[PDB]
RNA sequence: CUAAGAAAUUCACGGCGGGCUUGAUGUCCGCGUCUACCUGGUUCACUGCCGUAUAGGCAG
């Protein structure tokens, strides 16, 4: 949650067979618990050669394609799944069921080290997207480009210093190559808000995402409810059921030297909006922060208000 | 303000992925559409004109936008004497002010 | 009694479009076969000195609007550059009949619409207004800006009845006056023609002639047209002059303006010259509209006033009433 | 009180277009009938303006009419603002007439300015000057224009006689009619310089001629009323002063001498300017175009 | 260090026969579009050229 120096801009980046269910519940753009995820890896990879803190993810999504289908009579709308190899005997396998979305996203980060003193700005935007090439985003693979060689390069802007038309102008050219997308935020405090509205009755936290993902016609004092925004239900992030088990008691781990719980999913608020609504850029930023003492493992975009 | 950045999803979206488009199919009232949402093609085409080089005040086009602003909303007409529509002719003037300026360094 | 929803006179006093022919003058009496005035084309390059923009005082801004100089296409009227004449023709056709509408809802109330302009015509003629829309044929006032500055000004009216004309006359636009409307010996035998023309005794048909000298090859001023979007400013975005087969002409409702501007009563104006007969009588260019519907000398105030609770306006403003029905409109609701 | 939002000047010294004509220097005497000057081709296609070769002067043929009553707006929308701004021009022309701002206009028809492009390389330029109260002249005129400065200033009593004509009819004393004829010695066959069209020539009757306002630009370098420095000579009056061929301006809204500064003060303030910077006030009233808000 | 990590739905098919959409109708009436302007910012960085060779009475 901290300030960042730096904006590094990923320009467009192709996704093929992404995932789509991203909940048990929300289903459509992948989680973004996937792309808080993903920096941390490149932060893994090449922020500590550099000696920088990537720490903040922006979420643009310049086009969604998912594989759905409805069928015949219904309205709702099925996944289109995808063979596997066959049993040992050789009869059939069984079917798990996996969403599968292509995916046109773009990616601002945050810098905090060093490196930006010692390493050129290019320097910096060419070790990451040659890093991000060959890595996965959301379960899926990223493309190249081919036939028109436009949308190659990437750009960083050093948005701690200069005066205050300084980066305003310059926070316009931004703006301008994330255009064709639909910037993501967490609204955390809407959902705060309608819950003390409807005190009527006695609601829940899950009853009030019903009723924002609606089309709630109302019948006259007819009348559709208005919205006012592209208001989606998200995963906010997780909530621990287990006590914190030591590193080698849990069998069957990814690695005995970490400790574990077991956890829900936990379904929040999220709006889209397009990148000239938001005046800063930088509270665009998804940070995940958790207090491992109690059970809450979450993201959300701080400072946006 | 949902309006003023539609039109310029609008104008991405036409920019994008149309490198061949011009000006010689069916052209009647459709002025400097060619300097606004133009291709930039890395490069200018002209012969027997000098505008199509650069870009200065795509303003008119925006005021054409702001003409269609005022023939959006349908019909009002006690709104003239009260002050709302002084306060609409506001609201048409603070979003054109945000809209100009944006407008600018796509030929600025 | 209720007035008709729907009121429509149609209108007396129907002029033509008057085209534009320039000659030598003293050659007027033979202005036969003078060519007409062609509009064409040219080249307008102008620096920008307009009134400035809030907030725009910077210098280099005016020094880069310099650099950016506006290459502009008008189309202008010259005379042939040897003729000093300009001869300006149409023909005015009175009709006659202003008290019956053509459509009107309530019959009852067209029946006490007849009978109330019925009254007004058997105690006076319109010799009252005929005097004053002779007066508007005497001086050039169809001249619009053609007029100002001017050696001479002569205008010829001629009646005619069958194919041969019956009657004509004379006048001098320039020794009548613009403003003031003095009696003759010579607009009383023009006026006592246009009142049996507006009462429906007789048919008037007159031809109307003006000749004005100017000067060699300088500039006549046609009515101008309506311009459509077509590209940038090249392609006359700027100016469009009114021309009908190829000659310079006039709109015929800007001369049936310049007629019926015989409208000397108001609120407050004494002597300060004829508006032209207009519910909520305004001038365009003036931007003033005296006669106003707060005021009592409205138009639709008055014709309702006398019409449907009867009283008589003053007979100083009736001559104003009946002026309103001679030009037509869409009355009523 | 304050300025109306329209304000329209019907402008005053009218001038046409100019025909342009070849003909043989000394055969001023029946330079009536001259053939004209054509627009012709040579090649990559161009349009050149030359004279026959066997003539040496240039013949140039306008007229000019001044009309007078240079207070009264033609579109106004207040009548205060339209009283007080006549009362105004009355204030000005009780104290001084048209009579400097004329003797600097009749300088404009004795030293040829309307001949462009052409004066500069010439060598005798002779300029007749006709009054014509009917289709006679009633007054007539002969004036040098190399003689007479371009850049300079200089009265004369011919030019002074003259100078109380054009007051006459810019104050409204009566009709004022102006037949301009320019002789002028460039040489045999040589390119004269006609107005470019937008690329052509502007002909009329198939004959290379000037535009109007191309001439009413040359009849209006008055303005020696500079904020910066008169050592450049005269230029056009013209609201916010400025030369295209030079690139920069004069009179900037910040400096306090902007002619809309100085109407809202003469007029509006009842601020008086200098009697010098008042003549630049009339001059463009004498222009005319779309003022106010 | 990403609801992490992995995956072939395939093969084949006749859409086809038939059809009356008719009848009748008043679009009326009224209007001011004005005001100013430098295209001398080269219509081929050129129209003829000794050798494309900054070679010219170059026609400048």
């Amino acid at each position: 949650v901290t300030d960042p120096e730096a904006l590094l801009l990923l320009p467009r980046l192709s996704i093929q067979n992404a995932n789509a269910i991203s909940s048990p519940l929300t289903w459509g753009f992948p989680s973004p618990g996937a792309f808080t995820g993903f920096v941390h890896a490149l932060q893994r990879r090449v922020g500590i050669s550099l000696d920088i803190e990537l720490d903040g993810v922006g979420i643009v999504c310049h086009r969604f394609e998912a594989q759905i289908s409805q069928p015949a009579g219904k309205r709702t709308k099925v996944f289109n799944l995808t063979r596997n190899p066959l049993n040992r005997d050789g009869s059939t396998a069984a079917i798990v069921e996996e969403g599968r979305a292509h995916l046109e996203v773009s990616l601002l980060l945050g810098v905090h080290g060093d490196g930006l003193d010692d390493h050129p700005a290019q320097e910096i935007a060419r070790q990451v997207q040659e890093q991000a090439g060959a890595m996965r985003l959301a379960g899926g693979s990223i493309l190249p480009w081919c036939n028109e060689r436009f949308p190659a390069p990437n750009a960083e802007l050093l948005m701690l210093g200069g005066s205050d038309e300084q980066r305003r102008k310059n926070q316009r050219r931004l703006t301008r190559r994330l255009l064709p997308g639909f910037a993501l935020v967490s609204r955390e405090a809407l959902l705060q808000q309608h819950l003390e509205t409807l005190r009527t009755t006695l609601p829940e936290a899950t009853t009030l995402d019903a009723l924002l993902d609606l089309c709630r016609i109302n019948f006259e004092p007819w009348q559709v409810r208005d919205k006012p925004g592209w208001l989606v239900p998200i995963p906010a992030g997780y909530n621990a059921l287990s006590p914190l088990y030591l590193p080698g008691e849990v069998r069957n781990a990814r690695d005995r030297e970490t400790p574990l719980r077991f956890v829900e999913n936990l379904f929040g608020l999220g709006e889209w909006l397009s990148p000239h609504r938001v005046a800063a850029l930088s509270d665009l930023l998804w940070y995940h922060h958790a207090e491992p003492d109690k059970g809450l493992y979450r993201w959300s975009t701080p400072r946006f208000v | 303000a949902q309006i003023c950045d539609e039109a310029l999803q609008y104008a991405a979206r036409l920019r994008e992925l149309e490198p061949g488009w011009s000006a010689t199919p069916g052209c009647q009232l459709h002025d400097a559409e060619q300097l606004w949402l133009d291709p930039l093609r890395a490069q200018t085409d002209e012969t027997f004109l000098q505008r199509r080089l650069r870009g200065d005040w795509p303003a008119e086009v925006g005021n054409r936008f702001a003409n269609w602003l005022n023939r959006a909303v349908s019909s009002d007409s006690q709104i003239l004497g009260s002050p709302e529509a002084a306060q609409w002719s506001q609201e048409l003037s603070k979003e054109l002010t945000m809209f100009k300026e944006i407008l600018e360094d796509e030929r600025d | 009694l209720s007035t008709a929803s729907v009121l429509a006179f149609e209108r007396k006093l129907d002029p033509s479009d008057a085209l534009m022919s320039a000659g030598a003058w003293a050659q007027r009496d033979a202005s036969q076969e003078w060519p007409a005035v062609t509009v064409r084309e040219k080249s307008v390059r102008g620096t920008i000195s307009n009134r400035l923009k809030t907030k725009d005082r910077d210098p280099a801004k005016l020094d880069a609007s310099i650099q950016s100089p506006n290459l502009q296409t008008v189309d202008v009227a010259n005379l042939p550059s040897d003729a000093d004449t300009l001869k300006v023709r149409f023909t005015l056709r009175v009709l006659g009949g202003a008290g019956t509408p053509s459509a009107c809802n309530d019959a009852a109330y067209r029946d006490k619409l007849l009978q109330t302009v019925a009254t007004y015509v058997n105690d006076q003629g319109f010799a009252e207004l005929a005097r004053r829309y002779a007066h508007n044929l005497a001086n050039a006032r169809f001249l619009w800006r053609n007029r100002v500055g001017a050696e001479a000004v002569e205008v010829r009216i001629n009646h005619i009845r069958q194919g041969e004309v019956a009657r004509a006359w004379r006048f001098d636009a320039l020794a009548i006056g613009l403003r003031d409307f003095k009696a003759d010996a010579e607009l009383d035998a023009l006026a006592e023609l246009i009142a049996s023309g507006l009462s429906g005794s007789g048919h008037v048909l007159l031809e109307v002639v003006a000749f004005a000298r100017i000067g060699d090859g300088q500039e006549v001023f046609p009515s101008q047209e309506l311009i459509l979007d077509k590209g940038d400013k090249k392609g006359q975005k700027s100016k469009t002059l009114y021309s009908v087969r190829d000659a310079a002409a006039i709109h015929s409702q800007k001369i049936g303006n310049a007629l019926r501007t015989i409208d000397t009563w108001y609120p407050d104006e004494d002597g300060l010259g004829p508006i032209a007969v207009e519910p909520y009588g305004s001038v365009t260019s003036q931007g003033k509209a005296y006669r106003q519907p707060k005021q009592k000398l409205d138009f639709y105030t008055l014709l309702d006033n006398w019409v449907l609770r009867d009283e008589a306006p003053a007979v100083e403003q009736q001559h104003y009433v009946i002026a309103n029905l001679i030009r037509g409109g869409v009355f009523g609701e």
